[PDB]
């Protein structure tokens, strides 16, 4: 808000801010666009699906155990058990000294409203395959949905029924770990923690920065008028009102430039989302190290989570080739 | 006016244990929040008076003009003291307290109905509430929809096979430069 | 039917029009911008000039020099800004028609909605639009699967396809294409024993 952030509470405040014409006006229309664009992103990333698809009871996939990413009854939360970590470990009367007119717009999308998006995705891509996201939904086993993953990577679909067992283990162990993974280490989410430290602080430079006096006898409006003649006053508030001024021009353009990064990492995100979760990708090391196969999404505080699952081979043997 | 220094704000009694000799209460702000007043021995806090910023919900002017206002972050029963002589800029005070105000977490709408079935979103307003104009005519509040939920029956030994196919031919539109100016 | 939608709804071309709107909006807001006084006794150029002597009009003169010379770099810097994102967007259209025009993509849900076949370019005022091509498959019947079959104590397993049955006897058939075919040992091949 210009008025009552730069000289607010003063009858000589709006008529001497408002002969400098369409400043602070300038200044919202831009302020609009990145509130407007931020609900955008969000609408691009986990809503590319319309049909609710829900789990059945029974949770028999063939061997298979998803119980540490499916949506969990007990919380009120349609939350799994891996996103309960995230949420934790994400820190989000500072707050209240925000009367200069820096409010905190709420986002349009409740965070219990994307997990059922996110739930979505999961229940369309363990009983229906891939073809969910290019067509009518089209039921399929999944243990025998897995052995046209295997034909793709180009290992023989006979492989994976002598092996269904071993795999099915093999897995299982695989996604305990990472629960375990993520709390013993807080840089995990160093990605995630920036993105609202970097917004914090720069909010906080702002409102102390309103304390300086730009060359004015003194750094507050209402005292400077008491103590000298009100003839020239107009010179000393001149200095104050322009410095002011000045300084919430470039908060803005820090956030113009932030604004865009977040945008190509949003995109990129879309990307990987429309491709890695909703088919399979053959371009190496674009969704995980190795050979891609799977891949499931989980939602964060501002961001996404993924879990690609991928083939590696083991151990080998020298041999004579013609 | 204060021990000599002016401003603007409702007074209450603090429990900050000044000290006795310090008599103004400071923090980040580093404008005058907290004053010892000479009159008496006993500590005041100073918050400036409430305030936020009004929004107008507008359908398109020349189907109607009734609007909805949403003020942010207030409390609802908050806005009826404001309905005073020479106390608000506007004087359009009448829509303070007029039909059913439905609570929102962005603070409480005014003018609108809140009906308790859903749609899709056609005026975006925060929190997972948008509002509309329909049907003689009024402005109403609903919760979004986010689609026609759907179950698929899973079972492990069934496949589903089409059978037909159809064509279809969807558009697409990229901006690719601008204009050139000079000054 | 595309011709129709087009002419249909003119909301279709939103993404063409506030490129000419913003750079348009921005010009008149540079304008208006120096009927500002900046603090100087009026904002007519000459006039002050012939009003003040000589001495400290300059004082006068470089407060109002130095307000339209900032607005001109916020107006530049705006300009930095918006030929970021064009020029980001640019590489995007270029990557789209190497890719979906001059041949057949692979990449699910880049080139359209569904399985890709070939696109159209088309141009427009500051912009192109493309035409995708693609294949929905209709409407689809359930069967019943068996992953493999044994039939001389061996395990068999399709070359391409999966068996179907219909209830009788079972079938070999397309993925995305229902075209039963009798089990033949040339759709198959053998590995292994069926315990
Ligand atoms: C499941 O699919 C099989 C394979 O098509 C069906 O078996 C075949 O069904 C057709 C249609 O009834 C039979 O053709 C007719 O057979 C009679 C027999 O007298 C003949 O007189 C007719 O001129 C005509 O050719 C075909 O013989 C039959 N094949 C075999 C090996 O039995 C089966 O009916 C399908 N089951 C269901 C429930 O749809
Ligand atoms: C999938 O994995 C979970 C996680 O271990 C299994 O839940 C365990 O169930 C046993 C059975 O009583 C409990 O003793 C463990 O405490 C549970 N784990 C946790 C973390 O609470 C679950 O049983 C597995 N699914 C299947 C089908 O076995
Ligand atoms: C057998 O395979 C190994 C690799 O597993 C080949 O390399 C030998 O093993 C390690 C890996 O390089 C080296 O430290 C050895 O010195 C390698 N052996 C030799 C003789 O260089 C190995 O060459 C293969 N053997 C043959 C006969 O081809
Ligand atoms: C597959 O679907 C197409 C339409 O998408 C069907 O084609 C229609 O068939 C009916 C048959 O009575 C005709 O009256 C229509 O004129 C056809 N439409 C078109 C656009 O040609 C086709 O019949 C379906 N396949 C099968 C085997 O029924
Ligand atoms: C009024 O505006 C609406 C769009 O907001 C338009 O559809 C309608 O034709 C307009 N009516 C007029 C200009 O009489
Ligand atoms: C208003 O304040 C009361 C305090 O008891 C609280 O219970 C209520 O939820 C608040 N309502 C709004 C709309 O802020
Ligand atoms: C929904 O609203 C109608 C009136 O608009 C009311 O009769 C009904 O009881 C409500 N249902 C609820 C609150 O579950
Ligand atoms: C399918 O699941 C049901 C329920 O657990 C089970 O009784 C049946 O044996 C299963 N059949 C196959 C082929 O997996």
């Amino acid at each position: 808000d210009c008025t009552m952030y730069i000289c607010g509470d003063s009858t000589e405040c709006s008529n001497l801010l408002l002969q400098y014409g369409s400043f602070c006006t300038q200044l919202k229309r831009a302020l609009t666009g990145i509130a407007v664009e931020q609900d955008k992103n969000t609408q691009e990333v986990f809503a590319q699906v319309k049909q609710i698809y829900k789990t059945p009871p029974i949770k028999y996939f063939g061997g298979f155990n998803f119980s540490q990413i499916l949506p969990d009854p007990s919380k009120p939360s349609k939350r799994s058990f891996i996103e309960d970590l995230l949420f934790n470990k994400v820190t989000l009367l500072i707050c209240a000294q925000k009367f200069k007119g820096l409010t905190v717009l709420p986002p349009l999308l409740t965070d219990e409203m994307i997990a059922q998006y996110t739930s979505a995705l999961l229940a369309g891509t363990i009983t229906s395959g891939w073809t969910f996201g290019a067509g009518a939904a089209l039921q399929i086993p999944f243990a025998m949905q897995m052995a046209y993953r295997f034909n793709g990577i180009g290992v023989t679909q006979n492989v994976l029924y002598e092996n269904q067992k071993l795999i099915a283990n093999q897995f299982n162990s695989a996604i305990g770990k990472i629960q375990d993974s993520l709390s013993s280490t807080a840089s995990a989410l160093g990605k995630l923690q920036d993105v609202v430290n970097h917004n914090a602080q720069a909010l906080n430079t702002l409102v102390k920065q309103l304390s300086s006096k730009f060359g004015a006898i003194s750094s507050v409006l209402n005292d400077i008028f008491s103590r000298l003649d009100k003839v020239e006053a107009e010179v000393q508030i001149d200095r104050l009102i322009t410095g002011r001024l000045q300084s919430l021009q470039t908060y803005v353009t820090q956030q113009l430039i932030r604004a865009a990064e977040i945008r190509a990492s949003a995109n990129l995100a879309a990307t990987k989302m429309s491709e890695c979760v909703l088919g399979q990708s053959k371009r190496v090391d674009f969704c995980g190290k190795g050979y891609h196969l799977m891949s499931f999404p989980q939602s964060a505080p501002h961001g996404v989570v993924f879990l690609h699952v991928t083939y590696v081979p083991a151990q080998e043997k020298n041999f004579t080739t013609a | 006016n204060f021990n000599g220094l002016k401003g603007t704000g409702v007074l209450t009694e603090s429990n900050k244990k000044f000290l006795p000799f310090q008599q103004f209460g400071r923090d980040i702000a580093d404008t005058t929040d907290a004053v010892r007043d000479p009159q008496t021995l006993e500590i005041l806090d100073i918050t400036p008076c409430s305030f936020g910023g009004v929004s107008v919900i507008t359908p398109g002017t020349n189907t109607s003009n009734q609007v909805a206002v949403l003020y942010q972050g207030v409390n609802c029963t908050e806005v009826p003291v404001a309905i005073h002589a020479d106390q608000l800029t506007p004087t359009w005070r009448v829509y303070s307290t007029g039909s059913n105000v439905f609570q929102t977490r962005a603070g409480c709408l005014i003018g609108a109905e809140y009906v308790n079935n859903s749609y899709e979103c056609d005026i975006p307003i925060g929190a997972g509430i948008c509002a509309s104009y329909q049907t003689s005519q009024s402005i109403i509040a609903y919760t979004m929809s986010l689609g026609a939920e759907n179950s698929v029956a899973y079972s492990n030994n069934s496949i589903a096979i089409p059978t037909n196919f159809t064509i279809s031919v969807t558009t697409e539109i990229l901006p690719v430069s601008m204009t050139k100016t000079s000054v | 039917k595309i011709q129709d939608s087009l002419s249909s709804t003119a909301s279709a071309l939103g993404k063409l029009q506030d490129v000419v709107n913003h750079n348009a909006q921005a010009l008149n807001t540079l304008v208006k911008q120096l009927s500002s006084k900046f603090g100087a006794i009026s904002s007519v150029l000459n006039d002050i000039f012939s009003r003040l002597d000589k001495v400290e009009a300059e004082v006068q003169i470089d407060r109002l020099i130095t307000g339209r010379l900032q607005s001109l770099q916020t107006y530049v810097t705006q300009q930095l800004i918006r030929a970021a994102e064009i020029r980001a967007s640019a590489n995007l259209a270029a990557t789209k028609m190497s890719e979906c025009v001059l041949g057949q993509s692979k990449r699910v849900d880049f080139c359209g909605k569904g399985y890709h076949l070939m696109s159209f370019p088309q141009s427009a005022p500051h912009g192109v639009v493309f035409l995708h091509v693609t294949y929905v498959p209709a409407q689809e019947k359930n069967f019943t699967t068996a992953p493999a079959i044994c039939h001389d104590g061996k395990a068999h397993f399709p070359r391409e396809g999966v068996f179907v049955s219909n209830g009788t006897h079972w079938f070999v058939t397309q993925r995305n294409f229902y075209e039963p075919q009798i089990i033949t040992t040339d759709n198959t091949f053998v590995s292994g024993n069926c315990d």
